[PDB]
């Protein structure tokens, strides 16, 4: 569609909580029950540090790094936040990814879109109907060489994981009523995966996407997780090994417990700071002075 | 080859039947896997790498090798699991006056991750000086291009060669060959095979709350304890069928001949005198 | 494009010395090179293949320094008949199969 | 193995000069060589003039591609040229040779015939 222009732009400073215990989902689609099971893949360490920001003059949603996969969080009593874009330049250079999940239906295309400045979803009341109708979708300028196209058919938490890896773009979702006003809710769940696409693209940096009439992020990392599935396979409780060493040995004993004693955990090794080489300095000096400086030089 | 092409095969069932008795391939080898095999086989997915070389290039595509063609160009990983198959391409791919269409790329910082593809058009610093995208001293083109014409040695002529890597993973199967589907039979010992996945022994409904994203449950033996029929969508619970040792009961030879036998471990229905104990 | 320059258009030399004749091309690609002699009234004769590979029937006395864009035709021993018209040939993308301008070899 | 060049020796200018060549020391129908022709004009260098394969098709020079072309017959093991629009420049001794290109760049003219030379005036 065609860009509405924002003469004033602006954007909400950035505020900072704690993940607490949030942000673990199921790595596979391997049934479990009653197990202890550790697994290393990416994940949100828990009690990381979470930069989260408000969605409402134009305040326009900042573009965020994507790093190896971001955990997405929005708090909300109506659907505001409605999509996301991903990729690395943004522009119809590259190839980029746009989600979204209009009133009718989830819309994931990967095209060379060209977004828009300031990406505009509006909504406007019907009087008449008593209800609210979108009328406004003015996010890419353009959208050429499509690589990918499919269309589906008291607070509210709805959590997102997004990790491009190996060419797939795996979405992990979980939605959970939340009756918290305002903060990062400190409790655990398991997020479900939702859907994986083989896009295969390259993505860095990422933006939100509002309707017009809080949300946080983090950034997942390499770590161990202990998984521990009751007797449904639901998964009740993890462990981040390396989050602490209590954690650490829990993770060596395979248990959601730690008796009292000492275990034998890692292996703590130094390593040289730098390199010596050392040689008998000379044996003779080479003369080659003699030559190069030489007052006078034969024909 | 330096951009070689990749095709993803994905819930569909494939005939490789005629695929390994086709007499027009030159050269087909699997590693992990045998050609026969196959049409008993499903897995998640598949990927087809398509690309074309010159004859002599053939043995670089396998997995641990190195060359110009697997350093830069393309490389396997040394666990790879799939089949190659390279089939000459003369009639297809060499012009009278030179086909300079196929490219692959000579020069490289560093050798290819398996399964990496580069595309880059960069200069190549191989000196000094460094190439602000301008060739000359040490500044060379990273892609090379093939001759190509009907007049070359077997070495020399183009071959095309598509490899096939199977992802077996935890994932529900996709991709299955050939062959019917059985009626289901539960209670009874039988060879089950779900998706591709094969074993032995008894089928039984199961009571266990599969989420609709699970297909199969294992045991802390890691081994197939539930599955989901992919038919109907049903919890079916395995069970190993039966087994235990068989000893015989006998009184010295000096005394008599007649013995009795104990199957350890097995109820008296699975095998004059029966008595079952424990 | 890459253009061929041969060097010198005319060498004076008498029998029993060594000639050089240079075959450099363009800032360019680097491959092979042929080598060929044209006596008057014959047809020219092909001397060097692959930047330095005697034809069928060529003496010891000749060889090529196949190096990098420039080349280099050797004659060790200057033969009464050695003295002829010599040009190096390359056969690259575009143009395809390119003739040197040709060295004459004379008697000093 | 020998290369004999046959065609008329004079050619009107802006008229088509027609050559023919017959190899006999072995076949044309071999999958291992091109057959080409080269011209040079009277004390002037060499210069390719295109090369046939077996098949049917052939490459020829950047600058008298548009007036030439190349035909092969197998049947009578010969190889013949036809170079359109002749001026007074194409007034030269052409040779018929045999060509082995195994790898990329390596193109050499095995053995060479002995050339008739064409001479177009009015
Ligand atoms: C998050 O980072 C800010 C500054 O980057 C820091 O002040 C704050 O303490 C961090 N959060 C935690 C929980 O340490
Ligand atoms: C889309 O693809 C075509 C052919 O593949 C290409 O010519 C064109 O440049 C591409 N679009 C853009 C914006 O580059
Ligand atoms: C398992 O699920 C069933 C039905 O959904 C429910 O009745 C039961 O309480 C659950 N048990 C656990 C341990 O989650
Ligand atoms: C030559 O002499 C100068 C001073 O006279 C000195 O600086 C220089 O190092 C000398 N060169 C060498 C090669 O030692
Ligand atoms: C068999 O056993 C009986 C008694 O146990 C003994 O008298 C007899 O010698 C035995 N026979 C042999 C061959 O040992
Ligand atoms: C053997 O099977 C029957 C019927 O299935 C069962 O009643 C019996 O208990 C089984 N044997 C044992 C030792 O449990």
């Amino acid at each position: 569609s065609q860009c509405v222009n924002f003469t004033t732009r602006t954007q909400l400073p950035p505020a900072y909580t704690n993940s607490f215990t949030r942000g673990v989902y199921y790595p596979d689609k391997v049934f479990r029950s009653s197990v202890l099971h550790s697994t290393q893949d990416l994940f949100l360490p828990f009690f990381s540090n979470v930069t989260w920001f408000h969605a409402i003059k134009r305040f326009a949603n900042p573009v965020l790094p994507f790093n190896d996969g971001v955990y997405f969080a929005s708090t909300e009593k109506s659907n505001i936040i409605r999509g996301w874009i991903f990729g690395t330049t943004l522009d119809s250079k590259t190839q980029s990814l746009l989600i979204v999940n209009n009133a009718t239906n989830v819309v994931i295309k990967v095209c060379e879109f060209q977004f828009c400045n300031d990406p505009f979803l509006g909504v406007y009341y019907h009087k008449n109907n008593k209800s609210w109708m979108e009328s406004e979708f003015r996010v890419y300028s353009s959208a050429n060489n499509c690589t990918f196209e499919y269309v589906s058919q008291f607070k509210n938490l709805r959590e997102f994981v997004f990790k491009n890896i190996d060419g797939y773009f795996k979405i992990y979702s979980k939605h959970t009523p939340i009756n918290l006003v305002r903060g990062l809710p400190q409790g655990f769940s398991a997020l479900e995966p939702l859907v994986d696409l083989p896009i295969g693209i390259n993505i860095t940096r990422f933006q939100t996407l509002h309707i017009s009439y809080a949300y946080y992020v983090g950034y997942l990392q390499p770590r161990t997780f202990l998984l521990k599935y009751n007797e449904n396979g639901t998964i009740t409780d993890a462990v981040d090994c390396a989050l602490d060493p209590l954690s650490e040995t829990k993770c060596t004993l395979k248990s959601f417990t730690v008796e009292k004693g000492i275990y034998q955990t890692s292996n703590f090794r130094v390593q040289p700071t730098e390199s010596i080489v050392r040689f008998p300095n000379i044996t003779n000096l080479c003369p080659f002075g003699e030559v190069f400086n030489a007052t006078r030089f034969a024909s | 080859v330096y951009a070689w092409n990749r095709k993803r095969i994905s819930n569909c069932v494939a005939d490789y039947s005629v695929l390994y008795n086709s007499a027009s391939f030159s050269t087909f080898k699997c590693y992990g896997v045998s050609p026969t095999k196959l049409n008993d086989l499903c897995f998640t997915n598949v990927y087809a790498d398509s690309f074309v070389i010159r004859g002599d290039e053939v043995r670089q595509i396998a997995p641990g090798q190195t060359g110009n063609i697997a350093d830069y160009n393309y490389k396997l990983p040394d666990d790879f699991t799939g089949c190659v198959i390279a089939w000459n391409s003369n009639n297809l791919d060499s012009k009278v006056g030179g086909n300079y269409n196929y490219l692959y790329r000579l020069f490289r910082k560093s050798n290819l991750k398996p399964f990496e593809r580069d595309i880059s058009t960069e200069i190549y610093q191989a000196g000094s000086t460094p190439c602000n995208g301008v060739k000359g001293f040490n500044c060379y083109f990273p892609l090379q291009s093939y001759g190509f014409q009907p007049t070359y040695g077997v070495g020399y002529q183009p071959y095309r060669v598509v490899v096939l890597s199977f992802e077996l993973l935890h994932a529900p199967a996709t991709v299955c060959g050939p062959k019917k589907s059985t009626n289901l039979v539960k209670n009874k010992c039988v060879n089950f095979n779900f998706n591709g996945l094969t074993g032995t022994g008894v089928l039984t409904e199961s009571n266990k709350k599969f989420l609709p994203f699970q297909q199969f449950g294992r045991d802390i033996a890691d081994t197939t304890d539930a599955v989901r029929d992919p038919q109907t969508l049903e919890i079916l619970d395995i069970t190993p069928c039966s087994f235990g040792g068989v000893s015989v009961i006998t009184p010295g030879t000096n005394t008599s001949n007649q013995v009795a036998v104990l199957y350890q471990g097995v109820n008296c229905t699975e095998v004059s005198n029966v008595f079952q104990t424990r | 494009e890459i253009v061929m320059t041969q060097s010198p258009a005319t060498l004076s030399l008498s029998p029993g010395e060594r000639a050089t004749l240079s075959c450099r091309t363009s800032q360019s690609v680097t491959s092979y090179l042929a080598w060929y002699q044209q006596r008057p009234g014959q047809a020219p004769r092909l001397l060097i293949y692959d930047a330095s590979d005697r034809a069928t029937g060529i003496p010891a006395r000749f060889s090529g320094s196949g190096s990098g864009t420039d080349f280099t035709l050797t004659i060790s021993n200057l033969e009464p008949e050695d003295f002829a018209v010599y040009y190096c040939q390359l056969r690259s993308n575009w143009p395809p199969i390119t003739f040197g301008q040709g060295t004459r070899l004379e008697t000093k | 193995v020998q290369l004999v060049e046959s065609g008329p020796g004079l050619v009107k200018p802006s008229e088509t000069l027609s050559l023919t060549c017959t190899v006999s020391g072995g076949s044309i129908s071999s999958s291992s060589h091109y057959w080409g022709w080269i011209r040079q004009p009277p004390g002037k260098g060499l210069e390719w003039i295109g090369s046939i394969y077996y098949s049917e098709s052939a490459y020829y020079n950047p600058s008298l591609k548009s007036r030439v072309t190349m035909s092969i017959d197998t049947s009578k093991n010969q190889f013949s040229l036809k170079l359109n629009s002749v001026t007074a420049a194409d007034t030269a001794v052409y040779y018929c040779a045999r060509v082995t290109e195994p790898r990329w760049t390596s193109c050499y003219f095995d053995y060479w015939g002995q050339g008739t030379l064409v001479t177009v005036s009015s």
